[PDB]
């Protein structure tokens, strides 16, 4: 080993060791509004049948409990 | 008897009540739990005069009412 190599070898790190970084917060921020409105957008299809078919509002509710010919 | 049951059509009620002379009245009488929600509570009427005259009315809205009847 020579001290040529051994500055050649730490010239080149530093000068890799330099390498901008753009942002990348935005791109995050709105992939989660395009996703809470793409999943949240479908239940007006729900509601709008609810309302037109005969029963009233309030019932209107969410999760997973089955349904009937009264309450969705 | 008319061959038609008092709830036949799912969306209301009928009722009939022909006076001894004569005169008298056909009403539809929207249900709350069938019906839509501007239509709810809302009645149709059919009646006779005493002469011999039909006439109609309506307690819905102006837009929604038929093209034959009034409000």
């Amino acid at each position: 080993f020579t001290l040529i190599e051994l500055m050649i070898v730490v010239a080149i790190i530093g000068i890799l060791a330099a390498i901008a970084i753009p942002q990348y917060q935005n791109y995050v921020a709105r992939s989660e509004g395009a996703s809470a409105l793409a999943t949240i957008n479908p239940l007006k299809t729900t509601v709008e049948e609810s309302l037109s078919r005969g029963i009233a509002g309030s019932k209107i509710k969410i999760g997973t409990t089955a349904s009937t010919a009264t309450e969705t | 008897y008319v061959g038609v049951e008092p709830d036949a059509n799912k969306l209301g009620v009928i009722a009939v009540a022909i006076e001894d002379s004569g005169a008298g009245d056909i009403t539809f009488t929207f249900q709350t739990g069938t019906s839509s929600p501007k239509n709810a509570t809302k009645v149709i009427t059919l009646n006779r005069t005493a002469d011999g005259v039909w006439a109609c009315k309506s307690t819905q809205d102006p837009m929604f009412t038929p093209k034959g009847c009034d409000n």
